[PDB]
RNA sequence: UGACUCCCAAGAGCUCUUAUCGACGGAGUCGUUUGGCACCUCGAUGUCGACUCAUCACAUCCUGGGGUUGAAGAAGGUCCCAAGGGUUCGGUUGUUCGCCGAUUCAAGUGGUACGUGAGUUGGGUUUAGAACGUCGUGAGACAGUUCGGUUCCUAUCUACCGUUGGUGUUAAAGCGAGAACUGCGAGGAGCCAACCCUAGUACGAGAGGACUGGGUUGGGCCAACCUAUGGUGUACCGGUUGUUAUGACAAUAGCAGCGCCGGGAAGCUAAGUUGGUAUGGAAGAACUGCUGCUUAGCGGGAAAUCCUUCUCUAUACAAGUUCUCGGAACAGGUUUUAGAACAGAACUUCGAUAGGCGAGAGGUGGAAGCACCGCGAGGUGUGGAGCCAUCUCGUACUAAACGAA
RNA sequence: UUCCUUGUCGCAUAAGUAGCGACCUGCACGAAUGGUGUAACGACUGCCCCGCUGUCUCCGACAUGGACCCAGUGAAAUUGA
């Protein structure tokens, strides 16, 4: 993963992915540049994840993360309840404008699976169970193919 | 993946879409027919191969990292010309640079071949080769093997003009050959 | 250092040449709320959200 | 991707090879271990190596690991491969309670 | 590496305790293992073959920087120690005697490859 | 003499 | 190069190189050279011309 | 004046002028020494030495080929040919120079504003302070000594190192594009030592001791690579000090500019690991011989010259060749082995390009909760536990053609 | 304070135009423009030794601010063409 450093040292970016997190809880929706958003999202499902664990050494783990008792109630509670079923990818992200000042590109991120939503999200599917993978050899053997005819 | 007059070039030489392309030199009783199948048994394990690929990229980079200059002292007095060239010529006659003068940019990403490679193993079920050293080139990316030019093969040995291999084979009765180093012990005769 | 003569406008024009702006191939506007925009931007979401 | 796969493969299939041919104990740090180490260099002569193991490195076929012992007075430092064919046989003596797993204070501490 | 102003212990009987190191003989960057070292000697024995202030050859048995062999194996000693090897007779660049006759502590396997075979025969640890 |  | 492996080599070269530095030296010298044909031998494409 | 070359040859060389030298005297070459002149510059051309970076000449220091010797062999002397590649680290000195020490195949002589300060320094000389010796009545002076003393500039043009954008190269769609090449031409690489066999052979009274030919090990330089080793590894794992907050317990979070310590995968890198330091052809330098008979013809002949191996190259304007496409190629988005912007390469929904999720490898080192032992700091079990910087595999849940575009 | 001069000898160093102690041939020392010493003191000027280190052999990785790129505002010396 590509980790960016966003022009802060290291406490005030992480200062500033903690407030935006749970600013992103708390308001269900922000809009913020692409770049901070590229990076928020990976936190905003890492706490979905650990609010779906809920056990008391998850609980522990989020609150050394995320900033007030609305934020931590809301993820242990309604976003367990809601991402049960999902697998992956609880949050949303879009372009939408062009910042007057900066120029910076600028773009909506929202938690999906709820009233009021960009776009009507597919329904959550359970992952099938693993599967043993075939050699490298043995695909490329059922690689090959010749060109199609149109001419 | 590939554009429509690649795909045609394809379709109309009649063989399967490929990756990678190249195009070898070779004489008049080594031409082979278009649609043949070439495989590791190619090469004979024991022989030494020349490897050409496009090196590592370093990007735009010094006079220090690119032509191992000295640059400056750390200490002494020495004031914001610490890595830095020096000199680039004489004064007034020539009053000019020179062509070729050796100054900062971008490194590495060229084609380079290494010479006297030494194939050590051969796996023909995988089509896999061991060869004995380093190989310019990240991992992932493609490298073009020929026989060697400084230590030439034996004419006799080597399968002409490819190793021509019986459509009547199945992989699951091919074991890997190595290199044979002989029976005399270099260790021991020291 | 200094500039040694002045730059003419001949030398001007050639070096603010290239720099001039060039059109955008393609321009999309949404059919309701009229929005001109670039592809990949974000506009409006049918009814019903 | 299909680079690095192809060789995890391998080196599964050479370490699955070599431990149907040797056995190779488990090394931990902070392990006893006494070992005959045969020299290839110096007319492949065959000596044994006794002392605590200070450092360990799993890396497949190359896994390496490191001995700390004393000889007549001065220490010496030595590592060694662990599937490198020049070991003919390792055994494990003691097992010594250690909190880390690199003990590179032992040689600053007296004993 | 062992370079100019290098002091090195002594493992031998031939009088001297400590040299200061002048040069290798043979590389730019410094000595390694094995390797044949011209030095100076800083202190010694009242009663011995060699005197302080003399201009002396040696080569290094103990070398604080790991050396690599053909396996894959690395060896490092603690400190740095050479033992003593005449140097009056310059038309011999290959196995020299050694100027005591008894040597102390470790010895590597290294000397075999680099002809150091009187060194080796009169070892006694080698490690 | 000449000076800078 | 001396003029044997000149001649050797490519022997039209020494006839292009005796008339280029007689011809005057302007904007019309590539365009005269154009018109320069030099063969080695005694066959030519030019046989349907009015020679 | 200096350096170098040549002419004559008394004499030295046991004999013998010219192997090696060479008195008394002459003829030149070069532009590096000491000088002469005062032609450019005083509305400024910054001066010694060192550092960094070099490049040219050959009157050659080493390596290469030869003639002669007062050359038995080894080691040499002298002269001719040869500029492909090299030509060390330190002590006192501001030093150039030079002396010394340890090496080396050798530690060349000169030019380039005694190369190089809009590339670095500032020890000396050469401003203003102060002192010693000497000179001067004195103010002061002294290529006599000594301590101290501001080194500016954002690159317009030429030059050079890299990367791109446009455009000429008739084609038949006023034609526009994607790949794969040939190489006119240009650049790069060019080393050396030690030991062993031939051989204790040739030669020599003996002591000594080869040519040629073939291997092995090292050093210098150049091109690459990251499996392992070492260093780093600022959003990884643990330990711990001061303080503040969550009321306290329990567990954490901020700050001490990673708070400080012990480890650390990927990535980068050398101190690490690999590869080269060739072969064949042509023409030929000093020299060397053959035919002929006065004019010449021919053969052998070096680390040197030109092709061959490596890299770039069709803007190579006589503007090259082959295959293919015609809603073709582009653009936009997700990225990366690539990267300053640009460009390249992978994917773009009949899709694993990125994120998420699950499993494993790897790192750290034994979580919380519970129970037992102890007055307590603490110790033991459940348990190779818990956690996650990376890497691989599975999976369209999110964003890439959600383009009913 | 000594031109000749890196004077000569000793200590010290692998090697010392330096440093210390001698010698006297003092170009051109010398007694309140003070002579010879001197415990303590010096951001004064030399020399030697221990500890320590990227000053160096020989450089590498990482971290913050510029340099790079996009959107606003927007100088300077210089200039016969
Ligand atoms: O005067 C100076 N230079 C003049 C002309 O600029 C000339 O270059 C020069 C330089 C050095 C010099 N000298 O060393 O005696 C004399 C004149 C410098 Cl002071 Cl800038
Ligand atoms: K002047
Ligand atoms: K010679
Ligand atoms: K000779
Ligand atoms: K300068
Ligand atoms: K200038
Ligand atoms: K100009
Ligand atoms: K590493
Ligand atoms: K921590
Ligand atoms: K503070
Ligand atoms: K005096
Ligand atoms: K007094
Ligand atoms: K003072
Ligand atoms: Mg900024
Ligand atoms: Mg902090
Ligand atoms: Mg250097
Ligand atoms: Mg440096
Ligand atoms: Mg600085
Ligand atoms: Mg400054
Ligand atoms: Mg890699
Ligand atoms: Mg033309
Ligand atoms: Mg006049
Ligand atoms: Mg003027
Ligand atoms: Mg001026
Ligand atoms: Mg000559
Ligand atoms: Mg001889
Ligand atoms: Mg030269
Ligand atoms: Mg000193
Ligand atoms: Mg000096
Ligand atoms: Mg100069
Ligand atoms: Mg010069
Ligand atoms: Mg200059
Ligand atoms: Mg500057
Ligand atoms: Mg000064
Ligand atoms: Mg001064
Ligand atoms: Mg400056
Ligand atoms: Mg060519
Ligand atoms: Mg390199
Ligand atoms: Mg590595
Ligand atoms: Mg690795
Ligand atoms: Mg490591
Ligand atoms: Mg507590
Ligand atoms: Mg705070
Ligand atoms: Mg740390
Ligand atoms: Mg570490
Ligand atoms: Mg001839
Ligand atoms: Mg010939
Ligand atoms: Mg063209
Ligand atoms: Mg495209
Ligand atoms: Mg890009
Ligand atoms: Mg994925
Ligand atoms: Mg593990
Ligand atoms: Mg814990
Ligand atoms: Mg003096
Ligand atoms: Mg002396
Ligand atoms: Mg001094
Ligand atoms: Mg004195
Ligand atoms: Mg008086
Ligand atoms: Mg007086
Ligand atoms: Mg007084
Ligand atoms: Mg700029
Ligand atoms: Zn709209």
């Amino acid at each position: 993963t590509k980790l960016r450093k966003l022009g802060r040292h290291t406490g005030h970016r992480m200062s500033m992915l903690r407030t935006l997190v749970s600013q992103l809880v708390k308001h269900e929706r922000i809009e913020t540049t692409i770049t901070k958003a590229k990076e928020v999202r990976r936190l905003a499902d890492n706490m979905v994840q650990l609010g779906k664990e809920g056990s008391l050494d998850a609980a522990r783990r989020a609150a050394g993360f995320v900033r007030g008792d609305d934020v931590i109630h809301k993820i242990f509670t309604e976003f367990a309840y809601r991402y049960k079923d999902r697998t992956g990818g609880y949050t949303r992200m879009l372009r939408t404008r062009i910042r007057v000042g900066d120029a910076a590109p600028m773009a909506y991120i929202e938690f999906i699976d709820r009233e009021n939503e960009l776009r009507q999200s597919n329904p959550p599917t359970p992952q099938p169970p693993q599967r043993v993978p075939l050699d490298p050899w043995a695909r490329s053997r059922l690689m090959r193919q010749y060109a199609p005819p149109k001419e | 993946h590939l554009t429509m007059p690649e795909l045609g070039h394809f379709r109309a030489q009649g063989v399967p879409l490929k990756r990678k392309l190249r195009e070898f030199p070779v004489t008049e009783d080594a031409l082979l027919p278009v649609g043949t199948e070439l495989g590791v048994r190619h090469f004979v394990p024991g022989q030494y191969v020349d490897v050409t690929g496009i090196t590592r990229g370093k990007g735009f980079q010094g006079v220090m990292k690119r032509w191992k200059f000295k640059g400056g002292p750390a200490s002494h007095g020495c004031s914001k010309a610490h890595r830095k060239g020096g000199s680039t010529g004489q004064r007034d006659d020539p009053g000019k640079v020179f062509k070729g003068r050796k100054m900062p940019g971008h490194m590495g990403a060229a084609q380079r071949t290494v010479k006297n490679v030494w194939v050590y193993k051969i796996d023909p079920a995988r089509n896999l080769i061991w060869v004995r050293g380093q190989v310019p080139g990240a991992e992932g990316n493609f490298v073009f093997i020929n026989d060697a030019c400084y230590k030439k093969p034996d004419i006799s040995k080597l399968p002409f003009p490819t190793y021509l291999a019986p459509e009547d084979e199945d992989p699951s009765e091919l074991e890997p050959l190595v290199a044979d180093l002989g029976e005399v012990d270099p260790f021991m005769l020291a | 250092a200094v500039p040694k003569k002045k730059v003419s406008k001949h030398k001007r024009g050639i070096r603010n040449g290239p720099k001039a702006l060039k059109p955008v191939p393609v321009i999309i506007r949404c059919r309701s709320c009229g929005r001109v925009k670039l592809p990949h931007f974000f506009c409006c979401s049918g009814e019903r959200g | 991707k299909t680079a690095k796969h192809i060789m995890q493969i391998v080196d599964k299939e050479a370490v699955e090879e070599v431990r149907t041919r040797r056995e190779i104990p488990e090394i931990r740090p902070g392990y006893i271990v006494q070992l005959k180490v045969e020299v290839p260099e110096n007319k492949r002569r065959v000596s044994i190596v006794k002392g605590i193991v200070i450092a360990r490195r799993n890396a497949g076929l190359n896994s390496t690991f490191r001995i700390r012992r004393l000889v007549a007075g001065v220490g010496v430092e030595s590592m060694f491969p662990l599937y490198s064919p020049n070991l003919r046989e390792i055994k494990v003596l003691d097992k010594k309670r250690v909190r880390r797993a690199k003990l590179y204070y032992l040689r600053d501490k007296m004993n | 590496f062992i370079q100019m102003g290098t002091v090195l212990k002594v493992v031998d009987n031939s009088g001297a305790k400590k040299v200061m190191c002048i040069q290798a003989l043979k590389g730019k960057k410094g000595a390694r293992l094995g390797d044949t070292i011209v030095a100076s000697v800083k202190e010694a024995m009242p009663n011995g073959k060699v005197k302080k202030g003399a201009v002396v050859y040696g080569v290094v048995v103990r070398a604080a920087m790991q050396r690599g062999r053909v396996d894959g194996s690395e060896v490092r000693f603690d400190d740095n120690a050479v033992v003593l090897v005449d140097n009056k007779d310059k038309k011999t660049k290959t196995d020299r005697q050694p100027i005591g006759t008894r040597v102390f502590g470790p010895v590597p396997h290294e000397l075999r490859k680099k002809k150091h075979l009187k060194i080796l025969a009169l070892a006694q640890h080698i490690a | 003499g000449v000076a800078a | 190069r001396s003029l044997k492996d000149q001649m050797a080599k490519d022997p039209t070269e020494v006839i292009r190189k005796a008339v280029w530095r007689m011809l005057p030296t302007n904007n019309l010298r590539d365009d005269r050279d154009r018109k320069l044909r030099i063969f080695e031998g005694n066959e030519h494409p030019f046989g349907d011309k009015p020679l």
